[PDB]
């Protein structure tokens, strides 16, 4: 039997490398084989745990293999997921290689206010294609804005509950306290005077004039009671750079 | 806040309560899962010579929800304790943090996550540690709620905390279910094994 981490099959062999680590976007094919035996080494993203198997088992969602021949793949660290491409690619919209639209992996679509008074839902439309979570052939991607992974090995990044938000980065976090930093494993409550009622929001929502939010992480704004009022001109939602 | 008629100065809300609105007749206490404390919160002292109040320092304005890994069961409080071992608080401002779901465990204080049980072990709700699955039963997957008995004609691979069930080999037979191998003697037989 072939040693673990390798596979022998009549109809195919070799390794198909990770396409998301190459600027071209075309997966480079190699022929790495075990020295003594001769069986082809298991391709990246897949692991061969047992003795003498024909094909390579793709890694389960929430796990990643990055080297040819694994016998097992480790779990994604907390704050990271198992999605095709890194965080930049799956959040990108422009194209570099016109042959195959690389790396416009339009996988992150969030519905919110856009440039101009218009409110688009979702801001990115179309049939989503790059959604695979099993074969993570490269280093784990960072979680998209609005999602978190507290415990390592989670299959899918979970969304932030209403009343909490998660920004893209500390530098770009528009309304976040000075001492708090984001990494991918935390869900911060909405700032007092703001609210949020939708799962997986990268920013809290300003409470409209005539209402108020007197508590941290309020799922819904509070209507001003009779005899009282609130009006702040500067209050406005956060617009999304398309 | 203030509740007495004709006062020359308001009174700061004590630690464990807040006044979120102007002109509050009575300070409102902090609800469970939240705490308020301001050590600098004075109430004015009257200068006996001139009957002038001074020294008032405003108290808490809004409740502070308890951070991740902390819970607060009671109201009127000034701080919240780390969650008891075997339980976790994965949110902010929790009345009483939930116990770890079956198949998980948490052997630490103040954690916001439950670690998953390793292979060959199981755990019900809560759980100090992953229970080593008893003899004759097997838990082949990590985070198993319970470990099932080995089928008749099969035997557990280990005397304690079995990870797989194997068929009795050629020339052997397992009459009872829940058979398990034993290290002592031959490795293919047990007290009820093959
Ligand atoms: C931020 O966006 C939210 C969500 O669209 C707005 O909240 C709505 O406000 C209207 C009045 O303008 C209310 O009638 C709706 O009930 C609110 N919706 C929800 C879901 O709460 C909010 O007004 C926006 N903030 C500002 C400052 O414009
Ligand atoms: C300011 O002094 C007043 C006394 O005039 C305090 O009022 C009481 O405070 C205790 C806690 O120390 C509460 O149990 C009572 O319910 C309060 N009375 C009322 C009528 O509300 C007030 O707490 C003092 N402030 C501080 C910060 O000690």
């Amino acid at each position: 039997k072939c040693p673990p981490g390798t596979y022998r099959n009549t109809w195919f062999s070799g390794q198909l490398g990770s396409p998301f680590i190459t600027a071209d976007g075309v997966p480079v094919a190699t022929t790495l084989t075990e020295l003594g035996s001769g069986c082809s080494q298991c391709p990246p993203g897949t692991y061969a745990p047992t003795f003498g198997m024909s094909v390579c088992l793709p890694c389960p969602a929430g796990t990643f293999a990055s080297a040819p021949g694994a016998t097992a793949c480790q779990q994604c660290k907390p704050g990271t997921n198992s999605l095709m491409g890194d965080r930049t690619q799956q959040m990108a919209l422009v194209v570099t290689n016109a042959a195959n639209d690389f790396p416009a992996l339009r996988a992150y679509t969030i519905s919110g206010m856009v440039a101009g008074p218009a409110y688009a839902k979702p801001i990115v439309t179309g049939p989503d294609t790059n959604f695979f979570m099993a074969g993570k052939s490269e280093t784990c991607s960072t979680n998209l804005p609005g999602y978190y992974t507290d415990v390592d090995g989670l299959p899918i990044q979970l969304p932030c509950k209403p009343g909490t938000f998660m920004p893209f980065d500390t530098a770009t976090a528009n309304l976040l306290d000075t001492g708090l930093t984001v990494d991918g494993t935390q869900c911060y409550t909405c700032q007092t005077g703001t609210f949020n009622d939708e799962f997986s929001q990268p920013v809290c929502k300003a409470c409209w004039s005539g209402s108020f939010a007197s508590k941290r992480g309020l799922p819904t704004c509070e209507i001003a009671q009779p005899g009282t009022f609130t009006n702040v001109a500067a209050a406005a939602n956060a617009t999304f750079n398309t | 806040f203030n509740d007495e008629f004709s006062q020359p100065v308001c009174k700061a809300c004590w630690s464990g309560s807040f006044a979120s609105k102007r002109g509050l007749p009575t300070c409102e206490i902090a609800q469970p899962g939240t705490f308020t404390n301001v050590a600098a919160a004075a109430n004015a002292t009257f200068n006996t010579a001139t009957l002038i109040p001074t020294g008032l320092v405003k108290g808490a304005q809004a409740p502070t929800p308890c951070g991740m890994g902390y819970f607060q069961s009671s109201a009127e409080t000034t701080t919240c304790t780390a969650c008891a071992v075997g339980t976790y608080a994965d949110q902010a401002g929790l009345a009483a943090c939930k116990p770890c779901q079956p198949g998980r465990y948490q052997n630490s204080i103040g954690q916001r996550v439950c670690k998953p049980c390793d292979m060959g072990t199981y755990s019900r709700y809560g759980g100090e540690l992953c229970t080593k699955c008893p003899a004759g039963t097997v838990a082949s997957k990590t985070g198993s709620s319970q470990c099932t008995p080995c089928a008749a004609g099969f035997y557990a691979n280990a005397p304690d905390s079995a990870t797989s069930c194997r068929a009795c080999p050629r020339g052997y037979y397992g009459p009872y279910s829940g058979a398990y191998a034993d290290n002592l003697g031959d490795e293919f037989e047990g007290p009820r094994g093959c």
